[PDB]
RNA sequence: AGUGGGUAAGAGC
């Protein structure tokens, strides 16, 4: 057929333009910083400074005379038995990852993994197997009460 | 489109050596 | 003896990172005398190491026993 | 294979033989055929399908490129208004072309090249040739042919279209191209042959095979930040289940001498912070670096092992002044977050009104009679048991009322043989509880398996169809 | 070369670097090359000897 | 002239016949010692020889048409050897993307001192999105078939090199003499425009071992005489990277070679990359050798 | 570069902990007025990953002077000596109490700019004396040295 | 212009 010319993806050009944009941004920030940084008798007389120091010394002598919770947990409501209390900790996430800070219990994770593994052992929209597998019950907190 | 390397004798004399370099 | 020989001939962390070459991101050849030599991910961005890969001293270069004997004689 | 080789390239012959070993082409055809069978069996009422049959074909049908036969046959309920044959991306269809009661489906796999990889044109050409071919055998004159270029992962369907078939087939084939066990095997084998990876480098990664190499006279620091930001949640039958944040404890444990360092963090730190997780990570890294700076050079650690993988990045940032201090990740989950479950720790950190740092000796006095390796093994077994039950484990801790925990240390003082008996009882506890959650007998486990369970190994397989390797 | 030469060390370092550049790319070393490298490193660890 | 400041004389340069014979011998021994040798090793040896010759004899190639013919002949020899290595039969329409692809993208990364045209039919790729399969060409430009950039234009002539070096060193002397008075060390900031210009490249001033190198004297003679100690001939027998700096930059050449080939997208279209189903080309790396 | 030459010739801390019949052994916090690790260039392998991580530290802990110092020194050893100045200025606008950031600013910025930065430090922190000594060192004029020292006193 | 340099080996029916 007749195609359409696409933009060429050149990693060298990408790095060069990234460096150029960084340099331009750094120059702009330097100008903006210098905009603020560029706004800053007794300076030479020793006897005048001595007198001023003495007068400041005597002046000093005369003067001396929980509601903060709105995050989510990676568990179901029924996973928590009413008659027991548990400790909920943070879930291990990469620092650079910017997902929601979910809250998690280690014992319930162990139980969920065991039952999931058990489910797999027992097992032994359209196209569910390739969607629910290759493509986590939770509830959010409100003022510390759910 | 043969894939063979052609000799640039008598070729591209409209270009210097310091061009296409910053 | 097998453990010592495996440590001596085993792949080191810096050597393991040396033969890893970053896809797409082209690196300028820092060896004028030979273009066929590169450090790979060693010293290259995206290597997955924030800190520098230290030197495995188990791969230190040392002389033979007979060379040590000859050096001691020539001393 | 369906791959055509133009000129013998012995290296490429070997490579393609290895990639498609163990009859991979036939298995890929089987996987695609069965995925289409399932996706049509799901939508059998909305498409007016009476039934769907997986047509039998020759064992070597996947290689039959000169001719072709039907693989999937669709039986109409009463009548299907087959439209004019067209490409898969052609949304427009002249629906009323011919009525029929069958809809055969053919599936072709090809290894495309640079010049020949346009799968739409290939699909149309193959459909026309096979339909008009006398050697090609098909039940009805109405059907569709789906061609897949594995070398470029390009899928397209050409041919007849009964009502509602185009969107369903488009979505189904997009899903199968995105995810498919046989296709995944093909991708993995190609990646292995080409020897390129999607940024999964090899770094020190503590497992159950190098666990023995840990037991050396070098200085080791296990750093844990699991118990930094945590809350207590309790469920009220009358109202609603509610939470309350509590103090956190960073572990800087040392297996060599049991010098366990607690960084106690008051809840007041998370006052105006909108991202608690990474803040806790950076706080832990800062405290670890400060502790290493505090200690003299001789006692400074050389290996820092973290149970969680979240400390691999921050520590290296805050340990940027200590290059000879290697940091090891731990695939095995050492139960160190459960040490706060000891009655001597949770109360202490919950009534600590200000952040501070405390030292403990997890090996109370055992080092007087056992080496620090045995002390560490016993300690990790005790923590595994405590994380498992925390109730029967407490009972096993004291076998008799004579065993009294003095306030000077944490674990009860017992005789050597009493320690042996408590250890074996705790091992039985752990094995029995693992069997409770895995329906496996204790005797069913082997020595290596029991060691793995104590360390924290698990076995799972949601996609076992990779059994097609065999 | 005196026993108290100011540049007695820089020259040795430069000579060792020049000798070592013979194997900057050699992926494999036989016995002669490894003995040479061992002698170079032993001289580098104890410059005075 | 240094007094009249006029063009009193004209200097015509040429590559010596002995140098051409030596280069041909080097290429011949590269090729004949390739019965059991990886293609990448051969391409790297050829690239090293070519950069040595072109950087040493820049401005002298242009007048030596015999050298141009020898260069393109040897490049064709290398390509023929690689093609024979692939299959024991000469390709009829072999494409240049295999040879002139940078080694990180899986290619051989061979430097071309010649004139190789890329057929337009080799600059088209295809991509499948939800709407369907779309086709892309490399360039909107309506010109002849794409020509890979030639190393010729990516080496600055010696006359320009020396004039630029003199200007840069005068500027550096002025900066140093005006910074001694105000008592500030040159801190890499004002020495950024004049970075890779002077013949004793300014990068050598900022080199890590700039103190211990100052006591290395007579290094050019040692480098020349090194051929009597090492079994391998040194293409850069005349300069030292540490002492003299890097006198050639291939960043622009490889940039324009990636650009001419249609970019990473087209180059990988020529490869099995889309057959690996990798979502992107960014977070990937190679491994030179397998575990076994 | 050393001016003699011619054509032919990090992430620190602030909290330390002292190490010395009970079970609880608390350690008192120790603070240090200065924490200046040398440049120690070449120890960072992934420049981009380290830059991203230090940016994340700066975002998460804006009042941590070691974060700004480490980020600026990483930029400096990288060679981007302008973004290091910008980062230090942002830190000074964010951590006026710690004089280490201001001292790093004086170290990085050229003469007049660093003098103005030290004056801004005096505005924010007129009690610390290290900035005064640094400004005296920068001010080449004997009269300027006298002025800055008398302002300090 | 051109032929080739493009035979997988194996098991008995």
């Amino acid at each position: 057929e007749e195609p359409v010319t696409a933009d060429v993806i050149n990693p060298m050009a990408l790095r060069q333009r990234e460096e150029l944009r960084e340099k331009l941004a750094a120059a702009k920030e330097k100008r903006l910083l210098n905009q603020k940084l560029g706004k800053i008798p007794w300076l030479d007389d020793t006897a005048a400074w001595i007198e001023r120091s003495r007068q400041l010394q005597k002046e000093k002598d005369l003067a001396e005379k929980r509601d903060l919770q709105g995050l989510t947990v990676e568990h179901a409501i029924d996973s928590f038995r009413e008659g027991e209390t548990m400790i909920l900790t943070l879930k291990d996430k990469g620092v650079l990852q910017e997902e929601e800070d979910v809250l998690v219990n280690v014992n319930l994770v162990d139980k969920e993994r065991a039952e999931k593994n058990v489910e797999l052992r027992k097992k032994k929209a359209q196209q569910k197997p390739r969607s629910i597998l290759s493509k986590p019950h939770s509830f959010r907190l409100e003022q510390g009460g759910t | 489109p043969t894939g063979e390397v052609l000799s640039l004798v008598g070729k591209l004399e409209g270009t210097r050596m310091g061009d296409k370099a910053q | 003896r097998y453990r010592k020989m495996k440590e001596r001939l085993g792949l080191t962390e810096i050597r393991k990172q040396a033969n890893r070459m970053s896809f797409g991101e082209i690196e300028e050849d820092a060896y004028q005398e030979d273009l066929g030599f590169s450090l790979g991910h060693l010293g290259k961005s995206g290597s997955g190491r924030v800190r520098q890969t230290q030197v495995n001293e188990a791969t230190k270069a040392r002389i033979s026993k007979t060379l040590q004997r000859t050096l001691q004689k020539q001393s | 294979t369906g791959i055509f080789m133009h000129g013998k390239i012995p290296t490429l012959k070997i490579s393609l033989i290895q990639i498609f070993r163990a009859h991979l082409w036939q298995k890929i055809h089987e996987s695609i055929v069965m995925d289409l069978c399932q996706v049509f069996d799901q939508e059998l009422d909305a498409l007016e399908i009476e039934t769907v049959q997986k047509e039998t074909i020759h064992p070597r049908k996947s290689y039959k490129m000169n001719s072709s036969c039907a693989d999937i046959l669709l039986f109409a309920s009463y009548k299907w208004n087959v439209s004019r044959p067209s490409l898969l991306a052609d949304s427009k269809d002249v629906m009323d072309s011919t009525t029929t009661q069958k809809y055969w489906i053919d599936i072709q796999l090809r290894w495309g090249d640079y010049d020949s990889h346009d799968i739409e044109r290939y699909a149309r050409a193959k459909f026309l040739d096979y339909t008009t071919d006398n050697m090609s055998i098909y039940p009805s004159p109405t059907g569709v042919l789906i061609a897949i270029d594995l070398a470029y992962n390009l899928h397209s369907a050409y041919g007849n279209w009964f009502p509602g078939s185009k969107p369903l087939i488009q979505q189904a084939m997009a899903k199968i191209m995105k995810a498919n066990p046989a296709l995944y095997v093909l991708r993995e084998r190609i990646r292995k042959g080409l020897q390129l990876y999607s940024s999964e480098p090899t770094e020190p990664y503590l497992s159950s095979q190098n666990y023995g190499e840990l037991f050396s006279n070098q200085i080791i620091w296990f750093v844990d930040d699991t118990n930094v930001y945590r809350v207590t949640i309790h469920k009220t039958f009358e109202g609603n289940l509610t939470t309350k944040p509590i103090n956190g404890a960073i572990f800087i444990f040392n297996p060599r001498t049991g010098q366990l360092f607690l960084k106690i963090i008051h809840t007041s730190v998370w006052a105006g912070q909108k991202r608690l997780g990474q803040l806790a990570k950076w706080k832990t890294a800062e405290e670890v670096a400060a502790l290493i700076r505090s200690l003299p050079v001789e006692e400074q650690p050389k290996q820092i092992i973290v149970t969680r993988k979240g400390m691999l990045d921050p520590l290296e940032v805050h340990l940027l002044d200590f290059p000879n201090i290697v940091i090891k990740g731990s695939e095995l989950q050492l139960p160190f977050q459960a040490c706060l479950k000891v009655e001597k720790f949770g109360d202490l950190i919950l009534k600590a009104t200000e952040p501070q740092m405390v030292l403990f000796n997890l090996y109370d006095d055992w080092l007087k009679t056992i080496s620090s390796y045995t002390a560490f093994s016993r300690l990790i077994l005790i923590l595994r048991a405590l994380h498992v039950n925390n109730d029967r484990a407490k009972v096993i801790l004291k076998p008799d009322k004579t065993t009294i925990t003095e306030p000077h240390h944490i674990w009860p003082t017992l005789t050597d043989e009493e320690w042996i008996k408590v250890e074996v009882q705790l091992k039985d506890l752990i094995l029995a509880d693992y069997g409770k959650k895995n329906n496996v007998n204790v005797a069913s486990l082997t020595q290596s398996e029991i060691r793995d369970i104590i360390l924290g190994m698990e076995i799972s397989a949601p996609s076992q169809q990779r059994q097609q390797i065999a | 070369p005196p026993l108290s030469y100011k540049h007695d060390t820089k020259l040795l370092i430069l000579a060792l670097e020049r000798l070592k550049e013979a194997y900057s790319v050699k992926s494999r070393l036989n016995q002669s090359q490894r003995e040479e490298l061992g002698l170079i490193e032993q001289a580098y660890d104890n410059p005075h000897e | 002239n240094e007094v009249t400041k006029e063009r009193t004389a004209q200097c015509f340069l040429r590559v010596d016949d002995e140098s051409m014979q030596r280069f041909h011998n080097r290429v011949r021994q590269i090729l004949m010692a390739s019965g059991s040798t990886t293609f990448t090793k051969i391409v790297n040896k050829w690239n090293t020889a070519l950069i040595g010759l072109m950087t040493y004899f820049r401005e002298a190639v242009v007048n030596t048409q015999e050298l141009l013919d020898l260069l393109v002949k040897c490049e064709n020899k290398i390509q023929t050897r690689i093609k024979i290595g692939l299959n024991s039969k000469m390709p009829s329409r072999f494409p240049p993307v295999v040879f002139y692809t940078p080694k990180e993208l899986g290619g051989l990364g061979m430097l071309s001192m010649g004139h190789v045209l890329i057929p337009q039919s080799d600059l088209r790729w295809s991509k499948q999105t939800d709407v369907g399969i779309t086709h892309f060409r490399s360039g909107m430009s309506h010109e002849e078939d794409q020509l890979i950039p030639n190393l010729y234009r990516y080496i600055q002539p010696w006359e320009s090199e020396f004039i630029d070096s003199q200007r840069v060193w005068a500027e550096y002397a002025l900066k140093r003499q005006e910074a001694i008075a105000q008592n500030r060390r040159l801190t890499l900031e004002d020495l950024e425009d004049s970075w890779d210009r002077g013949i004793p490249r300014i990068n050598t001033l900022f080199q890590k071992d700039r103190h211990t190198l100052a006591y290395d004297k007579g290094w050019r003679v040692r480098t020349d005489f090194k051929q009597y100690q090492v079994l391998k001939q040194n293409p850069f027998w005349w300069t030292h990277q540490r002492h003299d700096g890097k006198l050639w930059n291939l960043n622009n050449y490889r940039t324009d070679m990636i650009q001419a080939l249609g970019g990473v997208e087209g180059i990988l279209e020529h490869t099995l990359f889309k057959g690996t189903y990798f979502p992107t080309w960014e977070g990937l790396f190679w491994e030179k050798a397998s575990g076994f | 570069v050393d001016p003699r030459q011619t054509q032919f010739g990090r992430n620190t801390l602030m909290d330390m902990r002292l190490s010395q019949q009970t079970v609880v052994d608390p350690k008192g916090y120790l603070t240090d007025l200065n924490s200046m690790i040398p440049t120690h260039g070449g120890d960072i392998n992934d420049i981009k990953k380290a830059r991203l991580l230090l940016k994340s530290v700066r975002e998460t802990n804006p009042h941590h002077p070691p974060a700004w110092i480490a980020s600026a020194r990483l930029e400096e050893v990288t060679g981007k000596l302008q973004v290091a100045r910008n980062l230090i200025m942002k830190g000074t606008e964010m951590c006026p109490k710690s004089e280490d950031v201001w001292l790093e600013a004086a170290r990085l910025q050229p003469g007049d700019t660093a003098k103005a930065v030290v004056a801004q430090a005096v505005r924010h922190l007129p009690q610390s004396v290290r900035i005064y000594i640094r400004a005296a060192e920068l001010e080449t004029d004997i009269r300027a040295k006298k002025r800055v020292l008398r302002k300090a006193l």
